[PDB]
């Protein structure tokens, strides 16, 4: 069907969301809201003892299938990764969803992330998809500042 | 009403949307569509008579000035105002800001200060809230408000006015719950303290007969682009005697009577309130919109919209887990219909409707305090215009049913 | 440039006036005429893609939002600003008012108060004068002004360095004398007291290349309807770093970050300064006007207008008892040409020109202190646009001779 | 010739040779009016008879175009010596003619040389030029009448 936008990976993460619920420890906490009125997230990032790897992404808040599925998929891609590799994946995701139909995304880099390719064609919903990703980007930058 | 003939006036209504279906535009609450009579009145002006208004003395200046001041007169007739009681702004929001700034100006005898109370409502669009918060901030006045009833009406029991009350601001017609407010009761109450009334009429002027003298409000704001008219034009109504007492808001050319480097004296109203080149071709367009609606008849417009609203409430009410924000009756109610789908986020409901070519607004509709009061982060909103149909209401109901099936709720 | 091709773009220029002559429209300084690309860009948008901007999430909202923000990008490119440094207002006047109100706001660190000085000029249009008078009235700041030289230029020798100066407001390009101002010197002087600069660019943006970054001004205002664009759209430029520090002016929907009954927090610039439904179709039309002028090229527009201005100055100066208000020299000079006819009131001069189909403005042109400075009640003003012609200048000169004969 | 039809001989004559120019004493009211069409201004005085029933003088100064200055000159010739109500009726006939967009030619029996401003009406911008002195007189007469008793 012409949804397509609503891919099985997206419905799957919405029904069965990964890493939901704020956990401790954490090194920074952020609160982000969709410019499109109706989605929000509180998101925590914990870093390793040496500050080099993301050990946890925990979050809460309410939103649409696309905002909540995007945030679940984020946590799957980024937890246990080197900070620079986490940063690269966020850039890859942002480039794909922001491209209109133009960038398919690389599944080696994004994993289930590429399922959000269909959203690019619907620019109002791109903001739904980005909420948790830009929230993680904020919280990561803050957690790395915290570290030193 | 010849609905087919009216719809034939609006080129955009023929548009095939990305999913393959003809547009069903149910978002006139946010912005209305334009009939050829409006588009053509503005283009004919621009290609024939475009010249400066009230500035110089050449032929095009005389034609433009005639079009500007006849447009003001046509719009005043439509809303039951005198010609001289209308001030053109960029939008209804600026019209409310203008009142909020003049009410803080030391040169206005009804200016608010410490000890004074400004009253608004928890029902209001942000345009009829934030400027009052800012007026309170600048002056030291304090802000109070009516709450909202469980059926989305102004709760008149929630606030007692006292002699400190100097301003009472409220909606004529909610842009979310569709409630038609008790204007004569609120005016009577405001008058017990000699309080000024400010009426947000953005959703009354396009949808029902409006007679601003009859309503007996001090100020009213409305929006051109919601009543089939151009972008870039809002309207402030002020009682002639009040406008005469008010200092200017925005200053510049055309609103002055004398000028030296040291100071200026100001023109009479409404020119006092219109600084710089006005939106000349947009006055021509909005006048054409007022004449268009006048010719259909606003009683006939209201009756048609009320039929669509009642069918929408009936159809959405019949879906398991759908609830209306606002009355489920038609008592003192019009457009629009805002609703919640249990287990389906408004963003998803709106995406499923849009896939069928049905355009609804999703979010807080610029009325977040109202949503928060009902514990809601967003609603879907079906607003109606004279060009909409019962068949489009059926498509709205089908799309909401589809959104429940698609998201596995039933 | 193909002048006949350019004129074929403007339906109104074919009009036959009541005296039986084809229009000679020499009043673009008050408001300019619209080419088909601007009329059609707006109408195509309204009949296809008209939806709310940044509100909801349906297809028409996406198209309307794309058109709004692409229009902001197109206009910013045209004037050498970044996209996020342009704020849409109903007119240039409102843009100067916005700055004049934020400069009196307790929440702005650079706001003025008692002991502070605001500087404007005696050359200014009223739009760049009355808001400074009002800001002085509200805050208790002092107003001062540059005077005008005998040749109608800003008199740089008329004010001196004063640490109290916090705002300097001045024209880029006079709407009466046509003088092109020494922006670089005025900015350098403003910086010596840490003053903010406010550039009235209403008569530069339509008439010459403008690069607002290059100019180094803090703020600039210009008017859509003067640059072949729609009515109902002005632009405020503000340096990014300054808009970020500035509290809102008009408040309401679309410009908030959070709201409760008790209070609100505000969106970043430029959304912070755009309260309520914007002039969405007018942005589309103004972007089309910027593309139109950009396709001719603003150096070519200025060269053509300077040819017409010189011909007007030289032809009118050839009439006994006709005096220019502003320089006869073309040094640092462009449109328009304001003049007095000895012994013939400006209203009578304009009436005779009008009888011949020539539209000029008569009066003070919204710059009364400038006229008073020269002891004049009123002037006639011929202003020039890319569509005007040498033959229209000849008709202007002929009409002014006719007025001398008719009344002399 | 369209130009001759607006600029009639009476107008060019009063413009070139204006009547009752220059502020005089005595007077009951003084006004200052400015044409919104920036360039015309009048300072105008009205003197009434001892019994307050007749206009005995209209004195004025100021500066403006052929139409504003000619109209004030013609005004003084029409209302000097006239009963206050008759002066008022003459002003109303003049305003109705020049505001008529050319539908009212005016009655030469009521307006005398006043009728020469008929051709102004189809130039609505110039109507404010013609009305300047007449509206100035209407203002000054109402102030001079109120001033009188007491
Ligand atoms: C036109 C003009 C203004 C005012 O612009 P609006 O669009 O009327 O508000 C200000 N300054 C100058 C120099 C102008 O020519
Ligand atoms: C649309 C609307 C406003 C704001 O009008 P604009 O044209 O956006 O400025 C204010 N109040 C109500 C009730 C509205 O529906
Ligand atoms: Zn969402
Ligand atoms: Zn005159």
């Amino acid at each position: 069907r012409l949804e397509q936008i609503y891919q099985d990976v997206i419905l799957d993460h919405y029904k069965h969301p990964q890493h939901r619920g704020l956990r401790e420890p954490f090194g920074a906490q952020v609160y982000h809201v969709n410019p499109i009125c109706g989605d929000e997230v509180t998101l925590r990032v914990a870093l390793s003892e040496d500050g080099t790897r993301v050990t946890d992404v925990s979050y809460d808040g309410q939103g649409c299938s696309i905002s909540q599925a995007a945030t679940s998929v984020l946590t799957e891609q980024v937890i246990g990764q080197r900070v620079p590799r986490a940063l690269n994946i966020v850039d890859a995701f942002t480039e794909m969803v922001s491209s209109r139909g133009t960038v398919p995304g690389d599944e080696d880099v994004l994993g289930d992330g590429v399922a959000f390719a269909g959203v690019a064609k619907y620019p109002a919903r791109v903001k739904c998809a980005l909420l948790g990703w830009m929230a993680f980007k904020d919280a990561l930058a803050q957690a790395s500042e915290a570290f030193e | 009403l010849d609905l087919a003939a009216i719809r034939a006036d609006f080129p955009i209504l023929k548009r095939i949307m990305r999913g393959g279906n003809p547009l069903a535009y149910l978002d006139s609450g946010a912005t209305s569509q334009r009939p050829l009579q409006v588009l053509d009145a503005e283009r004919e002006f621009l290609t024939a008579s475009n010249g400066a208004v009230h500035r110089g003395a050449h032929q095009l200046m005389e034609e433009a000035t005639d079009a500007y001041e006849q447009g003001r007169a046509d719009i005043a007739l439509f809303v039951g105002a005198d010609t001289d009681e209308l001030v053109f702004t960029k939008n209804a929001t600026e019209a409310l800001n203008l009142v909020s700034y003049v009410l803080g100006d030391s040169r206005f005898e009804r200016a608010v200060g410490p000890g004074d109370v400004i009253v608004t409502t928890e029902l209001e669009h942000h345009a009829n809230l934030i400027p009052w918060q800012e007026l309170a901030r600048r002056t030291g006045a304090t802000l109070r408000w009516y709450g909202v009833t469980d059926d989305g009406r102004i709760d008149l029991d929630s606030l007692y006015l006292d002699d400190r009350v100097k301003v009472v601001a409220f909606t004529h017609h909610s842009n979310v719950t569709g409630v038609l407010t008790p204007v004569s009761e609120l005016v009577s109450r405001a008058h017990q303290s000699g309080a000024l009334t400010v009426l947000d009429a953005c959703q009354s002027v396009p949808h029902q007969p409006v007679d601003l003298h009859e309503l007996g409000v001090d100020f009213a704001a409305f929006s051109g682009h919601k009543m089939l008219g151009p972008n870039g034009i809002g309207v402030l109504y002020g009682r002639r005697e009040l406008l005469a007492q008010m200092p200017p808001f925005l200053t510049g050319g055309s609103m002055i009577e004398t000028v030296t480097m040291e100071g200026a004296t100001y023109a009479p109203a409404p020119q006092r309130f219109e600084a710089g080149t006005p939106m000349t071709s947009q006055v021509v367009g909005l006048a054409a919109a007022a004449r268009y609606l006048g010719a259909i008849g606003m009683a006939a417009v209201e009756a048609h919209e009320r039929e669509l609203v009642a069918a929408a409430i009936e159809g959405l009410s019949g879906i398991d887990g759908v609830r209306i924000l606002g009355p489920t009756s038609m008592r003192d109610r019009g457009s629009p219909v805002a609703f919640v789908v249990e287990g389906v986020h408004a963003h998803d409901v709106g995406q499923v409707l849009d896939d069928g070519g049905v355009a609804v607004r999703v979010g807080h509709h610029c009325a977040l305090p109202l949503h928060r009061r009902f514990g809601l982060a967003a609603t879907a909103r079906a607003s109606f215009a004279v060009y909409n149909t019962a068949d489009e209401v059926d498509r709205l109901v089908a799309g909401v049913r589809r959104s429940r099936h698609f998201f596995g709720r039933a």
